[PDB]
């Protein structure tokens, strides 16, 4: 998969695997398996979660 | 967790 885009002026830009939009500034959670970033609505998470605890994507938190 | 955020 591929959910990164170099934009024109050179940056990246991030999108949500959960509904292919991108990064807007909202709140956003970064799998500890494949490295994917989701919006937190996308993926459930409604407050933040401890920062010791690893966080998976829907994806990786099956394999 | 790693997240992020920007207003
Ligand atoms: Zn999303
Ligand atoms: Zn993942």
């Amino acid at each position: 998969s591929m959910y990164v885009i170099r934009d024109e002026w050179g940056n990246q830009i991030w999108i949500c695997p959960g509904c292919n939009k991108p990064d807007d500034g909202s709140p956003m959670i970064g799998c500890d398996d494949c490295d994917d970033w989701y919006h937190w609505p996308c993926v459930g998470i409604m407050t933040a979660p401890p920062e010791e605890m690893q966080w998976f994507c829907p994806k990786c938190a099956n394999k | 967790a790693r997240t992020k955020q920007t207003a």
